[PDB]
């Protein structure tokens, strides 16, 4: 009877304060980062919520494409499309938008992005459930990182 | 103004976790390790279980054990030559304070040799300062902290001060890239030191969390961290010094809850409490934990006047004061009637502190700690005005004065208390 061991475990950096979108993305472009996709909702982008991302990115030069078909809930059927622009485009920088649905979905696109071999359906039974350690993933962020 | 939080990726804590964490540096692509220790640590049997389960799996692995209690400039660069005489893939570090934050000089030096220690010391001084671009680090090595003392957060801040050889003045460096991408947080490793190093460490840690929480540097992420630390070790240090190891909950408590306000310290900067006590602990040649224990009581009082010096602009028109901030641990801990005022908790809160570091002997003053009149009264300036220079960053609103910082010194020593 081995006795369980806890953690704690962040991202390695969180930004907050009352206009910290631009100072924060600025340190992006100083490190280098050429190619980058946002993922997004669509309540959101017919408002002007979709340019004060954009445009920073774009006055410092950076190829951002966009995504607008996430709705409410993902039904692995938009996430797969969105793996297949995101392999097609190859990005550095896969930032997310939305709270819930738009960043809960970037996540499986970043696996299905990073190891395309790898079926969704052998991820359904090995990794549901953060109690065990005897399984591990794929490394990740080899050709990517995610931005929240 | 633009805040942050920032942490190590992986922070494994429970008793004996560290043959499990070490179990994933060694289930990835991991071939060769270093390890940093000190010459006491490994003398005895404390640098070998690390080890020993390393070596089972098969790597390559060494010790480097000629740490002493304070880096200066050479030891690291003498390990810096042996790291490029092996190619590392891991360093591991051990011990508490002078043998992790050596390992880390190690670590920026053996990723950029080019890179000449001036540069460090003149560049990164400071972690408010961000518009310098520090390079990347991490690209061929990374780095796994191993704690061996109960209340030192030097496992998971990305500071570090190395000494001149020639010279005396001190080398600080801080750059949020030196944080160990892994800490590994164990209860084991701390089980028979005596009940003089739980003393120190312990209140060395009471220090780490009662300023950073009353810092101008506070934000919202870490006043929740800093004010669990002071909680959890007013019901627990106490009790692992009378009964020591013969209650190994309490232990286990209060070395986990050092990480923790090595959190909390890790965000928010220090105060002048442990600037001054930065240098009158090392040309006393007192240990670290002392030197933050006795001024505690003088340096909080020196947060509750109406001086107007301050800092100019910032820390009193947005900040409205310490004065209550101090009161708010008062009930937080609960030593206040329900009705009172704030100088009352004030003083509730340090007969707290008063009868705390009574029952765990420690001296009075700096007269029974083993310093004589001969060489304070002619050693006191030159003590006095070196702290404002030593990275007190605006913390302590209170703007301090070499002529008013001089009396907290001349009255410590003799035992009287600050009074206007």
């Amino acid at each position: 009877r081995a006795e369980n061991m806890l953690w704690h475990k962040l991202p390695k950096s969180i930004y907050f304060r009352r206009g910290s979108l631009p100072i924060a993305l600025d340190e992006v472009i100083t490190d280098g980062h050429k190619r980058a996709l946002i993922v997004t909702d669509r309540f959101l982008f017919n408002n002007g919520y979709a340019d004060q991302i954009t445009s920073v990115l774009k006055a410092a030069g950076v190829e951002t494409e966009v995504f607008f078909e996430v709705e409410a809930d993902p039904t692995l059927s938009i996430v797969r499309k969105g793996a297949e622009l995101a392999n097609s485009f190859k990005p550095d920088v896969i930032i997310a938008l939305g709270g819930g649905s738009p960043m809960d979905a970037a996540k499986i696109m970043w696996v299905m992005y990073e190891h395309p071999e790898t079926h969704f359906e052998e991820l359904a039974l090995r990794f549901m459930d953060i109690r065990k350690r005897i399984y591990k993933f794929p490394k990740m962020g080899v050709k990517a990182k995610m931005i929240a | 103004n633009m805040l942050w939080h920032k942490l190590p990726k992986s922070i494994y804590f429970r008793r004996g976790s560290l043959p499990i964490a070490l179990d994933e540096v060694i289930t990835d692509g991991h071939k060769r390790a270093l390890i940093v220790t000190d010459r006491f640590l490994f003398n005895n049997g404390y640098a070998d279980q690390i080890t020993s389960v390393l070596k089972a799996a098969g790597v390559e692995t060494e010790v480097f054990f000629e740490v002493e209690a304070d880096p200066t400039l050479s030891i690291v660069r003498k390990g810096a030559e042996l790291a490029n005489s092996f190619k590392p893939d891991v360093i591991i570090a051990l011990g508490g304070g002078s043998p992790m934050d050596a390992a880390k000089i190690m670590w920026v030096m053996y990723e950029h040799p080019e890179t000449h220690f001036e540069e460090l010391a003149l560049r990164f001084m400071d972690i408010r300062k961000r518009i310098y671009k520090f390079p990347k680090m991490g690209v061929k090595a990374k780095m796994i902290a191993v704690t061996t003392t109960s209340g030192t957060g030097s496992e998971v801040t990305p500071f570090a001060v190395v000494t001149d050889d020639a010279t005396g003045q001190k080398y600080p460096l801080a750059d949020y890239a030196l944080t160990p991408d892994m800490a590994i947080v164990d209860a084991n490793l701390v089980m028979d030191m005596p009940k003089s190093l739980c003393a120190f460490g312990g209140l060395d840690a009471v220090t780490h969390a009662m300023e950073a929480y009353v810092s101008v540097l506070a934000s919202e992420f870490s006043d929740g961290q800093a004010l669990q630390a002071l909680k959890l070790l007013k019901e627990y240090l106490p009790a692992s010094y009378h009964e020591g190891s013969k209650n190994p909950v309490a232990r286990e408590r209060v070395h986990s809850a050092a990480t923790i306000a090595g959190i909390a310290f890790a965000n928010a900067f220090l105060g002048v409490c442990h600037s001054m006590a930065h240098k009158l602990g090392s040309q006393f040649h007192i240990p670290h934990g002392l030197a933050n224990a006795l001024l505690i009581c003088n340096v909080i009082r020196y947060n509750a006047n109406d001086n107007p010096t301050k800092q100019t602009a910032f820390s009193q028109y947005d900040r409205p004061q310490a004065r209550r901030r101090y009161a708010e641990i008062a009930d937080h801990l609960g030593l206040s009637a329900p009705g009172d005022r704030t100088a009352a908790k004030i003083e509730k809160l340090l007969a707290w502190l008063e009868t705390l570091k009574a029952e765990l002997g420690i001296p009075k003053s700096i007269r029974e700690a083993g310093v004589q009149e001969a060489d304070f009264l002619a050693n006191v300036d030159k003590l006095s005005e070196d702290a404002f220079d030593d990275q007190c960053t605006g913390a302590n609103p209170r703007y301090p004065l070499i002529s008013e910082l001089k009396q907290i010194l001349l009255d410590t020593y003799y035992g009287r208390d600050y009074v206007e």
